[PDB]
RNA sequence: GUUUAUUAAAAACACAGCACUGUGCAAACACGAAAGUGGACGUAUACGGUGUGACGCCUGCCCGGUGCCGGAAGGUUAAU
């Protein structure tokens, strides 16, 4: 679905609050990016769907700990 | 079987490109029926008004007693093929000898 | 996520220097395509000792053996025989892949992407120049004369 | 040709049809035919998403090639079809080598012409050809927008492209609208005016021909409820309002261009 | 021809034709929190919407108001 495939960002709820305080119930979204990584390990090009502070975690750690963990967690990279 | 002065011109750098296709213009002609009877390159000379942005075109004159309808596909040559720039095909009473 | 750099570089590096750059430049162009590695902490352990001085005159004796690739043709000219149009205005626009196989025929075995025709794909019949990246510096200066058939 | 029907009745009455003795009274060539299910307008969900569709007679889909993939072999044209999913009558071509294939036959096209296909093969009328070789000046039609897509703009009948200029890889096409475009130069294009160009002669005389061509009675606006059409209501006739469609955005006037993504080719919009 | 099944069959609705307007094709519009479908295996002589309703003679003046379309030099003008 619309699931962050590093993070996990659900798509949450919330009320939308105009200026009168009218409530009306709204959806928030995460910033959903499919993404061609390259794996010198695997040495060639993966598809992931993950969300932009999701592409922050891949710049940090390495993406072959991020597969890791994607595994551990039984996912599909 | 009519007599044709067909002057026609071409770009001032495929004076290179002009001589075969006379050779193969003679092959429009004398394939079916066509006698050549002038072929006098007058050659690249200056322009009064620079067609396609260029002065010094290059003059080609040739006299021919042919058929009209190579004539005819003769021009349909003359539209598509880009080196010619202009061209025209005027009837004449006999075939004629000098400059 | 600065970096630390595998070759010399095209603009921004010396082969062992550490600049803070855009993350999108880091991760479609430097990574991938195996010029560059973003140092986490422990690359520079990598490349303190171990890759400095051992990894860059090897890849320096390689950029030699790419000019030597420049010199595999010792005549730099071609003369590609394909067939051609009445008078100019040739049969179909000879291509990258067929020059391929005309260089790959006697002289370079170049990558078809390490392949340029600069004057494009030499929609006349006449004299063209095309060159061969053998190196991101150096060129090779290969001449082409297509003749109509 | 273009004949009246002579008033016995009211919907002979009215009628002016087109009458053509060139096309083949026959049955089609039937492995270049499919099935064809009508629609009704109503997709996967069911709906009617477009209203006004509907009915009409059953006809079968005329495979028609417009790609033109085969190239540097001559072909002749056997006969022209009448084909009821187009404006344009087909011709059954018949090339050298042994294939049959239904192409949109141009204005100029008798039986026993010929057509050949490729980079090479001339300027006359039915040759497929790039839009490299084919002059400044010139009047094509069924032309590509993507190279190898088979053909997009200019295949309704008697419908024509004239190219404008080339400028290095692109083509600036006059299209048929009054829009100018830019196209790529490798896209096919085939030469002449599409047939059959007196097919807006046509007056149906009567209203079972809309209705056995496909379509449905259409229903307006101040006729309808204010639920159902915001034309609605009124005593006897008032009207009121700006005119919308049924779904809120104002008709008769209103631009809605919103692509934003191919304005790059688009030298000149319709005036 | 169709319509208030079960008090209203008509001058109402539709209709062929006419005009305006949108639509360059991953078309507009529609059903779809999306994929995808219908449009359409059609491509501007085609398609969607709006009005008027064959055919004959025709359709005048007003752009102040609201709507639409084009311009943006200038005032006003949100988040950051």
């Amino acid at each position: 679905s619309r699931v962050c495939q590093v993070t996990g960002k659900r798509p949450v709820t919330g009320n939308n609050r105009s200026h009168a305080l009218n409530a009306t119930k709204r959806r928030f979204l995460p910033n959903l990016h499919s993404h061609r990584f390259w794996v010198e390990s695997e040495k060639r090009f993966v598809t992931l769907r993950v969300s932009a502070k999701g592409m922050r975690v891949i710049d940090k750690k390495g993406i072959d700990t991020v597969l890791a963990e994607l595994r551990a967690r039984g996912e599909k990279y | 079987m009519r007599h044709y002065e067909i002057v026609f011109m071409v770009h001032p750098d495929q004076s290179e490109q002009v001589p075969g296709m006379i050779e193969r213009y003679t092959a429009a002609i004398t394939g079916a029926e066509g006698k050549i009877h002038r072929l006098e390159d007058w050659g690249r000379r200056q322009l009064a008004y620079p067609i396609n942005k260029l002065h010094k075109a290059h003059y080609v004159l040739m006299n021919v007693e042919a058929p009209q309808e190579v004539i005819d596909e003769l021009e349909t040559t003359f539209r598509f093929n880009d080196a010619v720039i202009r061209s025209m095909v005027m009837r004449t009473k006999h075939a004629v000898t000098e400059a | 996520m600065q970096v630390i750099l595998l070759d010399k570089v095209a603009n921004l590096g010396s082969l062992g220097d550490q600049v803070n750059v855009k993350a999108g430049y880091a991760r479609n162009f430097l990574v991938p395509q195996g010029k560059a590695v973003p140092a986490t902490k422990k690359n520079i352990e990598f490349f303190e000792a171990r890759r400095a001085e051992l990894e860059a005159k090897l890849a320096e004796v390689l950029a030699a053996a790419n000019a030597r690739a420049e010199k595999i043709n010792a005549l730099e000219t071609v003369t590609i025989a394909s067939k051609a149009g009445d008078e100019g205005k040739l049969f179909g626009s000879i291509g990258t892949r067929d020059i391929a196989d005309a260089v790959t025929a006697a002289g370079v075995e170049v990558a078809k992407s390490e392949v340029r025709l600069p004057n494009g794909v030499l929609r006349t019949t006449g004299e063209h120049e095309v060159s061969f990246q053998v190196h991101s510096e150096v060129f090779a200066k290969v001449i082409v004369n297509v003749v109509a058939e | 040709a273009v004949v009246k029907c002579k008033p016995t009745s009211p919907g002979r009455r009215h009628v002016v049809k087109v009458v053509n003795p060139e096309l083949h009274k026959g049955k089609p060539f039937a492995p270049l035919l499919e099935k064809n299910s009508k629609s009704g307008g109503r997709n996967n969900n069911g709906r009617i998403t477009t209203r006004h569709i509907g009915g009409g007679h059953k006809q079968a889909y005329r495979i028609v090639d417009f790609k033109r993939n085969k190239d540097g072999i001559p072909a002749v044209v056997e006969r022209l079809e009448y084909d009821p999913n187009r404006s344009a009558n087909i011709a059954l071509v018949l090339y050298k080598d042994g294939e049959r294939r239904y192409i949109l036959a141009p204005k100029g096209l008798k039986a026993g012409d010929q057509i050949q296909s490729g980079v090479d093969a001339a300027i006359k009328p039915g040759n497929t050809l790039p839009m490299r070789n084919i002059p400044v000046g010139s009047t094509v039609h069924n032309v590509e927008m993507k190279p190898g897509k088979g053909g997009q703009l200019a295949r309704s009948a008697g419908t024509y492209v004239q190219i404008v200029a080339r400028d290095g890889a692109y083509v600036t096409l006059r299209l048929r609208s009054g829009e100018m475009r830019k196209v790529e130069a490798d896209c096919r294009a085939t030469l002449g005016e599409v047939g059959n160009a007196e097919h807006m002669l046509r007056v149906l005389g009567k209203a079972g021909a809309a209705r056995w061509r496909g379509v449905r009675p259409t229903v307006r606006g101040t006729a309808m409820n204010p639920v159902d059409h915001p034309h609605g209501g009124g005593e006897g006739r008032n009207f009121g309002k700006h005119p919308v469609t049924p779904w809120g955005v104002q008709t008769k006037g209103k631009k809605t261009r919103s692509n934003k993504r191919t304005d790059k080719f688009i030298v000149r919009r319709r005036s």
